DNA sequence: TGCGAAATTCCATGACA
DNA sequence: ATTGTCATGGAATTTCGCA
DNA sequence: TGCGAAATTCCATGACA
DNA sequence: ATTGTCATGGAATTTCGCA
């Protein structure tokens, strides 16, 4: 009313400019716009406007502002639609984003064999001998592998197979993601016991463990080749595929896995015959001058609409396994610390600390 | 001639019987002859089949150009021959009676035999769950000819469970009173 | 040895440069290049140590070359690598695609309402009164959406809906996708008594049907906000969620599909009067010319590595439901007809004419 | 005054009760005031209830402004009241024994009564089915008075079902023996 | 004939099993 | 015999209110 | 000091549940 | 408390064989 009382006899007021002429009618406050005639209510109803507005579909900005506009003007009514989509908590969990992710890191190969190992599983596969999972242990250094067959993707058989690796070495560190047989106590205690720090990755994000899960892919695909045309017997395979991938030449290394960890070539088919002259200790010389010299990728450029996290932003959180007709975002919280650009620490909504992949957060609209 | 390297010759043996450690009574004990790089691998009986069996998991991994052995009838019989033959792999034997293997691998087999015997009194049924230690222990021990440890030339690097308390490998003298009550 | 006869003793050969020397040792001829000492076998060895060497792990060409590189040199080696390539039939069914399809087209909007309907099942949903699926139908022209919930997705719960929505108009054509409801014979010869011609997407294509599709995650997304902190009971939310999204602002067309379909509001929320004075017949007159000036998107910019098909090339389909350990990828099939740059037919790998999508095609390597 | 415009009122009335057809007796005719546009909805009952539920169908496609309709005891119940007025729906009555509507909508209530009359007869308990095709021709048929249809009136285009074959609506002298001896 | 702010348009992003 | 689509919210661009 | 062909490198594409 | 990866085959670029 008071707002509107000096507009209607003729009183300039901040934001309604002056050139149209405000009068009354049915007992409300109209104006002359080239749009047509609309009606400008007093203050205190246009939340309930836009909040009306909004509900019929929970549409965005512009979806909500159409449908205001064709009663109702007032000035800077975009900015009490965007209040409204800000509080509107159905929106916010379950809209999807339009901001991409920054780009991708490519973290320093590991300097030595056994400085890293990268492990997971694949399965379920075809019955074989009543193995039903494969235990690939990748290294990262070289990308030498080791494949154990079997029969759940247990702790026991976790440990039972990586006792058998680590009778030729023990190594520093062992990723995982967070798989229930490498997150549980057991596990941890035989690492601790051997001196081997566990690293995991963020939840829900493979790309993590990207060196192993691109080994995974290689696995698959020559036992796939070797089994065409026959039974998925490929319990008997496992050997001649790591043998097979172990000695496989990286067309962008030039060099196989094997020749990365050992130097020389055992005795297979068409094995490197280069370095025949030269005595071990010339050769391991070598070896150190190939493994620090080898091919390294750069971070890609960012795409043109990313976002980066910021100390103390809103953001959220990605619904693991969302149940049918539920959202796809976990309630706001807030960004504690920035380990690098695509790692993160959140204060979770239970009240936790969480360590999470950018990939698996947006940014909350609207502030 | 050109210079010894690793996988030019794997020296195989049996070691056993032994007292039973679920269910396993022999040792396969594989060493290169270059580095002294040694693999262990538990079996049931010294037989060609349970030779096959271990040395298909060895040569998923690398294969020599020659394995070295005694007259054993495992070794000696036509299904390992032929089983070398599929891989490449030239057979040597050594004269019956005459084992000659080198220097370097018979030193290594000598601290194989004691390190076995130390660890086996006071547990003697337990050896199977010992054998990972005790190949890093072997494989990280100082060479008093070559300057490095066989972890070292076969890898190229340092390792990260180097053995610098170099244990006695003899027998204390408790551990005659409990050796001298059994076998 | 003919051909490797005359080069030991020094004639010129084509395609072995003169300025290295040829020589023999153990009974094979070899020559000293920059790399080292190299085996020429004779051409008819070649073939197979191409392929023992690809066999090893059936690598590609860089990979397969480096192999024989170790010990064997000739010219052009890897012409036989690439020969080998081509003839590895495991290797055509099993390797994945480094080329992108062509760019997609925007098919024109259809000119008038029920020109064109495009109809699809959402399910199995949580059940809601015994029903577990809705029956999606959209107007191509307009948006415009009517749902029907369902019990199954089958041909008898199409027809009962089917026969409630043409009470009010017929559409020339029904596009769906080769879903089990639609590609009835019970289904055609309900479409055939009412004059509806059927169409049908090329096989495993959602995009193909894009228009419904579209329009589902629209249903889910209002489904599941309206549902939050509230058991999943959507049978009763149906006729709001039509009804609202009917009624909803598209932001770049500026119209709602009840508009385009109407051309005025009826007695909803802020409802829009512009035509309020304008007759009915006037009113027509400026929806005809709304609907021919609708905003229409063009092709986008290919990718810089893409195929496009042409008449006589070898090309696989994508296997549908592939097995574990399987290949994703048919036998090479050939290309009869360009139907347009994204759909072709082809001569099946059983022996049919077959009318597929070009993302669910790769060409044949090597040839 | 302002044009008159589709959706500013749809006349309702009931028709029966007729001979049943999967357990329907009753059809809730519909009909648009500035289009003659019509919707058929069959029912079990002249109630509030059945009123209801049909009306929920055609209000979740298009909201009238006005609904008009005679004093029936199904429209005239605060049931039906409280559901008008939550959508924003003013009802309109006409007097008790005096029912008014239009004479666009008079003669279409005439054309829907002798239209079901002539596909009754024949085939009495199979007029659920038929609703569909009875729309469809009521609503691709040609207006004396405006050039169009209501089809035309209500969407802009023509429709791709015309019935230029306007049947006689009469009823031929054997369908007068075959109904003389029902009801 | 030009300025600051508001309004509008642009468009990459992602999800429809 | 067939074919992607479009709501979303920051950013980019255009228009408005006033002079 | 330059040409045609071969060899090599480049790199977008896609799949690891 | 953590992080994508790399085989593949056409295309682009460099090198080779010869003059
Ligand atoms: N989903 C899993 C994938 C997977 O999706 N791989 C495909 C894939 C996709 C993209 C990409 F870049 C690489 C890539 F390999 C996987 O590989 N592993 O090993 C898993 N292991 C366990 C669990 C269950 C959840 C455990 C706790 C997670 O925090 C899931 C997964
Ligand atoms: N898979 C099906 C999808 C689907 O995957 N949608 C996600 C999606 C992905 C990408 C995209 F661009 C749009 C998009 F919606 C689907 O929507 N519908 O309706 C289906 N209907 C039936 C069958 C079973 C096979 C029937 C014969 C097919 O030839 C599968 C699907
Ligand atoms: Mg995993
Ligand atoms: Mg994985
Ligand atoms: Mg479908
Ligand atoms: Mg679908
Ligand atoms: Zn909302
Ligand atoms: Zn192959």
């Amino acid at each position: 009313d008071a707002e509107l009382d000096q507009l209607l006899q003729g009183h300039y007021i901040k934001g309604y400019p002056k050139q149209y002429t405000y009068f009354l009618e049915d007992g409300k406050v109209k104006v002359s716009r080239p749009e047509g005639v609309k009606i400008i209510p007093p203050q205190s109803d246009r939340q309930k406007i836009v909040l009306q507005a909004h509900n019929l579909a929970h549409t965005g900005r512009e979806a909500t502002l159409l449908k205001i506009a064709n009663l109702y003007w007032w000035p800077n009514m975009r900015k009490d639609v965007v209040k409204q989509l800000g509080r509107c908590q159905q929106c916010l969990i379950t809209n999807a984003s339009n901001k991409a992710s920054g780009p991708i890191l490519r973290p320093d190969r590991p300097q030595k064999p056994f400085d890293k190992f990268f492990i997971d599983y694949i399965g379920p596969l075809p019955p074989s001998q009543g193995y039903l999972y494969v235990l690939v242990v990748v290294d990262g250094m070289t990308g030498f592998t080791w494949l154990y067959p079997t029969k759940a993707p247990s702790t026991s058989a976790t440990v039972k197979s990586l006792n058998v690796l680590t009778s030729i070495a023990i190594p520093k560190v062992i990723h995982s993601d967070q798989g229930a047989a490498f997150t549980s106590s057991t596990f941890a205690e035989w690492a601790k016991e051997r001196g081997i720090h566990l690293e995991f990755s963020t939840p829900y994000h493979p790309q993590s463990s990207g060196k192993v899960e691109r080994k995974n892919s290689d696995i698959k695909r020559l036992l796939t080749k070797l089994l065409v045309g026959r039974p998925t017997k490929w319990y008997d395979l496992l050997p001649v595929v790591q043998l097979a991938l172990n000695n496989t030449y990286s067309p962008v290394l030039k060099y196989t896995p094997h020749q990365l960890l050992f130097g020389i070539d055992s005795n297979t088919p068409f094995a490197n015959q280069d370095t025949l002259d030269l005595t071990r200790e010339e050769e391991l010389s070598l070896l150190q001058e190939i493994r620090t010299s080898l091919y390294h990728p750069s971070t890609p450029p960012a795409s043109s609409r990313s976002w980066s996290p910021v100390v103390g932003q809103l953001v959220q959180e990605r619904v693991a396994r969302p149940a049918s007709l539920r959202p796809r975002w976990h309630k706001p919280s807030t960004v504690l610390k920035v380990l690098n650009p695509r790692t993160v620490v959140i204060l979770d909504h239970l009240g936790n600390n969480r360590t999470v992949s950018i990939d698996n957060l947006k940014p909350t609209s609207h502030q | 001639d050109r210079p010894q390297k690793p996988f030019d010759k794997f020296f195989i043996d049996y070691i056993g019987p032994l007292p039973p450690s679920q269910g396993y009574l022999y040792v396969l004990v594989v060493v290169d002859g270059m580095t002294g790089f040694t693999w262990l691998y538990p079996t049931k009986a010294p037989s060609t089949s349970a030779t096959v069996k271990s040395l298909n998991v060895l040569t998923s991994i690398a294969i020599p150009k020659v394995i070295h052995s005694d007259q054993g009838a495992a070794f000696t019989s036509s299904t390992f021959a032929e089983w070398a033959k599929e891989r490449g792999i030239h057979l040597e034997f050594s004269t019956p009676y005459h084992p000659q293997s080198s220097g370097k691998v018979e030193r290594k087999n000598s601290d194989i035999k004691r390190l076995l015997t130390k660890l086996l009194v006071g547990r003697p049924t337990k050896w199977y769950d010992l054998l990972p230690v005790v190949q890093l222990a072997l494989n990280n021990t100082y060479s008093p000819v070559l300057k490095y440890t066989p972890h070292q030339l076969l890898f190229g690097i340092d390792s990260n469970t180097p053995f610098a308390n170099q244990d006695t490998l003899d027998l204390t003298r408790e551990e005659e009173l409990s050796l001298l009550q059994e076998i």
